[PDB]
RNA sequence: GGUUCUCCCCGAAAGCUAUUUAGGUAGCGCCUCGUGAAUUCAUCUCCGGGGGUAGAGCACUGUUUCGGCAAGGGGGUCAACCCGACUUACCAACCCGAUGCAAACUGCGAAUACCGGAGAAUGUUAUCACGGGAGACACACGGCGGGUGCUAACGUCCGUCGUGAAGAGGGAAACAACCCAGACCGCCAGCUAAGGUCCCAAAGUCAUGGUUAAGUGGGAAACGAUGUGGGAAGGCCCAGACAGCCAGGAUGUUGGCUUAGAAGCAGCCAUCAUUUAAAGAAAGCGUAAUAGCUCACUGGUCGAGUCGGCCUGCGCGGAAGA
RNA sequence: UCCUCCUAAAGAGUAACGGAGGAGCACGAAGGUUGGCUAAUCCUGGUCGGACAUCAGGAGGUUAGUGCAAUGGCAUAAGCC
RNA sequence: GCUCAACGGAUAAAAGGUACUCCGGGGAUAACAGGCUGAUACCGCCCAAGAGUUCAUAUCGACGGCGGUGUUUGGCACCUCGAUGUCGGCUCAUCACAUCCUGGGGCUGAAGUAGGUCCCAAGGGUAUGGCUGUUCGCCAUUUAAAGUGGUACGCGAGCUG
RNA sequence: UGCCUGGCGGCCGUAGCGCGGUGGUCCCACCUGACCCCAUGCCGAACUCAGAAGUGAAACGCCGUAGCGCCGAUGGUAGUGUGGGGUCUCCCCAUGCGAGAGUAGGGAACUGCCAGGCAU
């Protein structure tokens, strides 16, 4: 016989993005889940304690890509 | 028998070996062999046939092994179950694609370097065949 | 000295290109200057027992396409993995 | 383990979570019935967004080869005791130029998968919510991407679909998981799919051009050999291509040798030089060794086809079990 | 028991006695605000001082750093006063 | 106020043997067998550094590779736990040919007698005793040999233990 | 209306480095000195508060340079969703979607507000 090691593991948080753009939302609703700010908050978007953007006006989910590092950021459309 | 010196990692998964060559062409010598089937070829098998072509060369000129080992095989021993973890690791071998070329070499003559491939191909499971460089 | 006479591509993909070179032929391109792009096909045979003069790749080659003859020089050249066949070639137009 | 009369309609699972739990149970995922509900839901077309998996690459993290820049060492050829003249079948930091590999590498990056917005057409609301009732948490095979195993198992573990489970018929001899195709009933009716049309056994001994001589068809590999057609490409050409055969085939020279006599059949080196009309101190060779023959190299007869390397289909040997 | 990466097939999720590592804490500051600041490495000069410190200049731009293992981020700085 | 860490935590409070065992079940799950695969096992073949006075093939053959059988050790748990008795010994044989002898040939580093290797060929034959329960093996003496395997590692509704 | 300068943005790797030398009548920078009121955990190295003696020397900005970094076609290749196949550890065909790298080439940024200084 023998033994191994390894063995543990760890639950999945289920991150990733939820809304997918292009969705209307409400205020509130979380957009996007995350470890790092990999999309940065934009108009009406604001950042949580675990870097979750969620939005505080609803309207339209929109990706884009500014800024000087070419950085995606969640834009919320008060349309 | 030639490997790598360290790695990050010991074990690896088996993967599938499928798709085309990346180096099919002499750069460095003038005449090649280039393995035209699909195989893995192991370091015990890459010396076998470096020891051969170099004592047939009598080593008048140069030699490139352009593949290297190293993916490393694991099996597990004899007479044991299955599972209580993956097996040590036993060899070494490098993934060849159709197309690829093995060995090359220059300054010996089309005789002498035909003559030497000939009997250096026999030490590997994979066929392989005989090219010579070209202008692109 | 090195005349090839080729044809228009009728269409183009990568059906088109097994057809071709599944019917002893193969694709060409002829690029450069300021004219569009040029597709062509030209026979294997022919083509393959030029490609082994050292010419070939060194001085002006004449191409002829319903006629008009172009002189253009063979830029790269693709060839089968592990076969002596030609894939793809390409042809600056000078 | 057993659970007894009939018919009609609908109809799954062997999955997740927890469990002194793993062959039980409870909730959910899946099923049935009833009540309500919105263009609710599904297919297709257009539009917006996320990718970071194939593939590709080495800008980063690891690995690796040959070159230049180099410090140079290790048996020196040579002194043979030298500074070592010098490279001694060796190794050798960065820097540049190329060549590869990576599930825990990505400066890049598809198809598909999934969400949302708009639109026609179709589907017995097929969609959602609640309540009554269950059943079930032992799945297997094949296709696809994989871990593990030996890219071994009718082996095991994951994700999707199909099949059976819960499914009759036709085809592959039989053969749940393959293919065609979904059995309300009855027919001495026709058509077709898989699959065939010489007889068992039903329908081409059909038509048009080729390959096969092995019964290949109707088991298998590395390799090997003028089987046989095809495709080009080569060289030798009436200045006579190749094999018969008629013949020559020399000297200084029994070449320094090494010895065994060595003169080619024991040897490192030599096949230097007269005529070369032609002319190998000779490849075979009997042999204590020569003393002999032949061929290499040629010109005497011929008289139209040859010489050997690739891309191709079939076929041959490797092929030995009760 | 919980967390990080891959297997995990480019949404979520996804197994094995698979491959790799950690966690059963610390901090009244290691938190809040404001103001200010930007390394690792290497080269040159210089008294001890050295393959190494403390200094002055330069190459380089996050190849440093995160109280911790790993992943994703951090220049407006999440890094340092 | 609980390393209830067996961490959705039985109770504040818990270790072993049974071959003296028994009950309900499973081939859902093992041991002997049969099936599947062949890592390992046996055998065959491919190229060639060489050993062999020079000389790779008369005999071998390193560094490597490709295969056949199921044939030992191995993996799965697919039939069997509402029963398939497995070791060895005696009698009784069949089949395979990868042939021990006999039979017919090739090569030989085959002078002869007597040898090495390879091919075809299964028609026939192919030990007696001491040791231990033997299979295996050692020894003593013969023969041409005392050949290798499968048959539920053959055969206990043919026999012992 | 045209020259260049300043401030705020869009666009954030054809928008960024290297080389050549120009700019001051304006604006900016360098700079003078500093008890204040402010500052260095030491120094006006940085903030500043009082200004114009000088300079464009460093910066900043502008014009060309193909030495770089980059943007990158057509064609070809790899991959594949569906269906149908072979000699099935992998590959073929009918179909659409069609990468990455490398060629041809492009390239020494455009653009919106006011705020002045210039000729008109
Ligand atoms: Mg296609
Ligand atoms: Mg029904
Ligand atoms: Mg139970
Ligand atoms: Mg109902
Ligand atoms: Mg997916
Ligand atoms: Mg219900
Ligand atoms: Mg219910
Ligand atoms: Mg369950
Ligand atoms: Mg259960
Ligand atoms: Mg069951
Ligand atoms: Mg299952
Ligand atoms: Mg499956
Ligand atoms: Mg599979
Ligand atoms: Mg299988
Ligand atoms: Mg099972
Ligand atoms: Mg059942
Ligand atoms: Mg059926
Ligand atoms: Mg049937
Ligand atoms: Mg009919
Ligand atoms: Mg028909
Ligand atoms: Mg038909
Ligand atoms: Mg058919
Ligand atoms: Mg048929
Ligand atoms: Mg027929
Ligand atoms: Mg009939
Ligand atoms: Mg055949
Ligand atoms: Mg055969
Ligand atoms: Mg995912
Ligand atoms: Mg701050
Ligand atoms: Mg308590
Ligand atoms: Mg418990
Ligand atoms: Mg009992
Ligand atoms: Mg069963
Ligand atoms: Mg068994
Ligand atoms: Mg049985
Ligand atoms: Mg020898
Ligand atoms: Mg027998
Ligand atoms: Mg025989
Ligand atoms: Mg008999
Ligand atoms: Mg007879
Ligand atoms: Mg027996
Ligand atoms: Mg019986
Ligand atoms: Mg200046
Ligand atoms: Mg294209
Ligand atoms: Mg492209
Ligand atoms: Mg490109």
């Amino acid at each position: 016989g023998g033994s191994t090691r390894n063995g543990r593991d760890s639950e999945a948080k289920r991150l990733g993005v939820k809304r997918f753009g292009g969705e209307s939302v409400l205020a509130g609703s979380i957009i996007v889940r995350q470890r790092g700010t990999k999309f940065h908050a934009g108009a009406n978007v604001g950042c949580g304690r675990d870097h979750t953007l969620f939005a505080k006006a609803d309207g339209k989910v929109k990706f884009e890509v500014k800024g000087p590092k070419n950085r995606k950021f969640i834009s919320i459309e008060a349309e | 028998m030639l490997q790598p010196k360290r790695t990050k990692f010991r074990k690896m998964h088996k993967g599938r070996n499928r798709g085309l060559a990346q180096g099919t062409d002499v750069s460095f010598g003038s005449f090649g062999l280039k393995a035209v089937g699909r195989g893995r070829l192991t370091a015990r098998q890459i010396e076998a046939a470096r020891r051969a072509m170099t004592r047939a060369v009598k080593r008048q000129g140069k030699i490139w092994i352009r593949v290297f080992p190293d993916k490393p095989i694991t099996e597990k021993p004899l007479a044991v179950r299955m599972g209580k973890g993956k097996g040590n690791v036993e060899y070494w071998v490098a993934l060849i694609q159709p197309g690829k070329v093995l060995y090359e070499m220059d300054g010996v003559p089309e005789e002498l370097a035909r003559e030497a491939f000939k009997l250096a191909a026999a030490k590997l499971p994979i066929k392989t065949t005989f090219v010579t460089k070209t202008v692109m | 000295m090195f005349t090839i006479n080729a044809e228009v591509r009728k269409e183009q993909g990568k059906g088109a290109s097994r057809r071709l070179r599944a019917a002893n032929k193969f694709p060409a391109i002829i690029y450069g200057g300021k004219e569009a792009p040029l597709a062509i096909e030209l026979d294997h045979d022919k083509v393959m027992n030029m490609q082994a003069k050292a010419e070939f790749y060194s001085e002006v080659l004449t191409i002829v396409v319903d006629g008009k003859e172009i002189k253009v020089k063979a830029q790269d050249v693709q060839r089968h993995p592990y076969k002596p066949k030609l894939q793809h070639i390409d042809f600056v137009r000078a």
